[PDB]
């Protein structure tokens, strides 16, 4: 899972 | 045991 | 006219009363589990005569069966217990991390991940030796010191709640010491599960993909931030949200040490922090799917 | 009107809502409870020495698993130590009690050792040949071997041997003892007169014999004793004492139950017929000066 | 006069959050208890009924759409 900029 |  | 559907939206009573009942339940369960936990589980792992520096060596010394052995990687290291897989692809595998029944809490602090935790192994029915592995995490130091003895390869495996399995092989594996925050280094991939460690989640694109890359990352625990998620907010740290200790970037593509969701299929409204904190490997089953089996084994490569 | 109701779902909402807070309290408290691993009943003592005697002389008082590092040995290794009140440290290298462990192994497996070690000593095993070699030859002082048997009637006997040494792998871990030192189990290593050929007794003696496994023949039989009798032992065409043989429940067995028609059980001819396999077996050594 | 409207619609908009939260604590507890099996004498054999949680959310969400 990612965390958008 | 013994093998003749 | 007015007050059309008034007592209609009185269904809140039904809802609330129930929940009030659902709570009486949970409180019960925690009490019992609190009581059951008055006497600890126990095992009796008689130690196999043959020992070595690691599992590989042991199998070359006659260690034919897969079970707990005692290895002493180095003369300076106190010999320690570890589970050896001597069947999967040539054996000699030293299990580093393992998940299979959710019997062990994987969301622990920095010291427990450093020291290692869990159950190396348990007894197989009758037999006097511990032939079944337990859920555990060898220990960041032991792990590191191992991969650092010489060329080490890493075999990761996982199985879904459907019976199917896939693997991820890394001909090169390296975990640095604590001073270097156990910075993971992997290469030479091949397998059936996606290359989540070196490439990131295939679902993702752009910098989204690349920030879920684990290769080169530092090891983070919820009481120790080392993820590549640069933020001053104390709440926004990968480890804290996604589960437990792991080489988090921002955040992950694979999360072997996440929460053991049963049934595999889980959702955000189930997740403590709304994130995919399960035992995920996106590259194979998306992020809303927690594996049933997940393990990490290491072995000297060849050179 | 109907507002007396809007209260209940608040009296209820706010209640089970607070209850949610007290649950996470107990939940967290439980979490702090299930952090430990399971306690492993097997533990290794902190004392170390050149052998169980050294360890005993160093103070150790109970039998169990200890680390010993003989002189010319480049790595400490675990062993089971037998310590009695009189302060004697028997370093045990062989053990049989139930057909649990499979003794039909190869050269490497016998050189390195197999089976498991238990603090309770209720476990079957074979410490490594090399390990045995190192221990018995580690220094000037001579060792003594005590073979201890038990039948299926609860009776037990022993056979002691002085100057017990085990040659290096270069010499196939040859078994050598200066002489039988008595014991009600008799001296099976002296060979045994079975009746046929007048060399019965000669060809069944063990002193001086080298070790043999199916994959490494060093017996005095043009054939492979280790392979037939399916074990690892100091063969000589073939044996009169075979403590590493097949385990036979109840002791009594026939030449029928045998794969090759040859007695391959755990025998000690000088104490019981070759068609009677011991119920329990023990092979332990201790410095010679410890018996007088 | 409509003392009960903005209150009912908020009390509901508020219990609907209590659901979402319980579901998580339901799950959170289920998981917590099992991480115990490998640490205590034995773990409580339990079953999480979260199909009913969806059923109450849906029911409510339908209701939370009247006014
Ligand atoms: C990476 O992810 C982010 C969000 O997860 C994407 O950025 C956009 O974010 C806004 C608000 O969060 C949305 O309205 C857009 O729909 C998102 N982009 C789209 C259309 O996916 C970002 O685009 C992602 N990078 C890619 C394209 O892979
Ligand atoms: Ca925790
Ligand atoms: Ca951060
Ligand atoms: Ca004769
Ligand atoms: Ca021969």
């Amino acid at each position: 899972m990612h965390r958008p900029y | 045991g013994h093998r003749p | 006219v007015n007050s059309n559907i008034p007592t209609n939206l009185r269904v809140l009573r039904s809802i609330l009363e129930n929940l009030r009942s659902k709570i009486q339940k949970l409180e019960s369960d925690v009490s019992a589990q609190m009581e059951y936990c008055r006497t600890p589980c126990t095992v009796s792992c008689n130690i196999p005569v043959v020992s070595g520096k690691e599992c590989e060596e042991i199998i070359r010394k006659g260690g034919e069966t897969s079970e707990m052995y005692l290895i002493q990687p180095d003369s300076s290291v106190k010999p320690y217990r570890v589970y050896c897989d001597m069947n999967t692809e040539n054996g000699g595998w030293t299990v580093i991390q393992n998940r299979q029944d959710g019997s062990v809490d994987f969301g622990r602090k920095w010291d427990p991940y450093k020291q290692g935790f869990g159950n190396v192994a348990t007894n197989t029915d009758g037999k006097n030796y511990c032939g079944l592995p337990g859920e555990y995490w060898l220990g960041n130091d032991k792990i590191s010191q191992l991969t650092r003895m010489g060329p080490t390869e890493l075999l990761i495996e996982m199985e879904d709640w459907k019976g199917d399995k896939v693997k991820a092989h890394y001909g090169g594996f390296t975990v640095q010491n604590e001073a270097n925050k156990y910075q993971i280094s992997v290469n030479k991939y091949r397998g059936t599960a996606g290359n989540a460690l070196m490439d990131g989640a295939s679902q993702l694109m752009g910098e989204n993909r690349t920030m879920t890359i684990h290769n080169g990352m530092f090891f983070s625990t919820y009481d120790r931030d080392n993820d590549g998620w640069l933020t001053s907010d104390p709440r926004k740290q990968c480890s804290k949200e996604d589960g437990g200790g792991w080489w988090y970037n921002r955040c992950h593509a694979a999360n072997p040490n996440g929460r053991y969701y049963w049934g595999g299929q889980y959702t955000w409204d189930m997740a403590k922090h709304g994130t995919d904190d399960g035992v995920v490997w996106m590259n194979w089953k998306g992020s809303w799917y927690s594996m049933r089996k997940m393990s990490m084994k290491i072995r000297p490569f060849f050179p | 009107t109907h507002d007396s109701s809007i209260r209940y779902l608040q009296e209820i909402y706010n209640s089970n809502n607070q209850k949610i807070v007290n649950l996470k309290e107990k939940v967290a408290q439980l979490e702090a409870q299930c952090q430990e691993p399971c306690k492993d009943t097997v533990q290794i003592h902190d004392i170390t020495g050149k052998d169980c005697q050294d360890i005993a002389n160093k103070g150790a008082k109970q039998s169990g698993l200890y680390f010993i590092k003989p002189l010319k040995a480049n790595q400490q290794f675990l062993v089971y130590c037998e310590i009695d009140g009189s302060g004697n440290g028997w370093t045990v290298f062989q053990k049989r009690l139930d057909g649990s462990v499979d003794f039909k192994k190869n050269w490497i497996q016998y050189k390195e050792g197999f089976g498991h070690l238990s603090p309770t000593g209720t476990t079957e095993f074979w410490l490594g040949n090399e390990k045995i070699h190192l221990i018995s030859t580690q220094s000037a002082i001579p060792y003594a071997l005590r073979v201890e048997l038990e039948d299926w009637n609860g009776r037990t006997s022993t056979a002691d041997y002085a100057m017990f040494k085990v040659g290096p792998e270069a010499d196939k871990y040859r078994l050598t003892y200066a002489y039988f030192a008595g014991g009600d189990a008799g001296d099976a290593f002296d060979g045994f007169d079975f009746g046929d050929d007048p060399s019965d007794k000669f060809f069944t003696s063990h002193n001086g014999m080298q070790f043999s496994t199916w994959d490494n023949d060093n017996d005095k039989f043009e054939g492979n004793c280790a392979e037939q009798d399916g074990s690892g032992w100091w063969m000589n065409k073939c044996h009169a004492g075979h403590l590493n043989g097949v385990y036979y429940q109840g002791g009594t067995y026939s030449k029928a139950s045998t794969p090759n028609g040859y007695d391959n059980g755990i025998i000690w001819a000088t104490w019981k017929t070759r068609w009677y396999s011991m119920k329990k077996t023990t092979m332990k050594i201790i410095p010679f000066n410890r018996l007088t | 006069v409509i003392e009960k409207v903005q209150h009912i619609q908020l009390l509901q908009k508020n219990v609907r959050a209590q659901l979402v939260d319980m579901k998580r604590l339901e799950v959170d507890i289920d998981i917590k208890i099992r991480s115990c099996r490998g640490s205590c004498s034995r773990a409580l054999a339990r079953e999480v009924d979260l199909k009913d949680y969806e059923d109450q959310q849906k029911q409510l969400e339908q209701v939370i759409a009247k006014d």
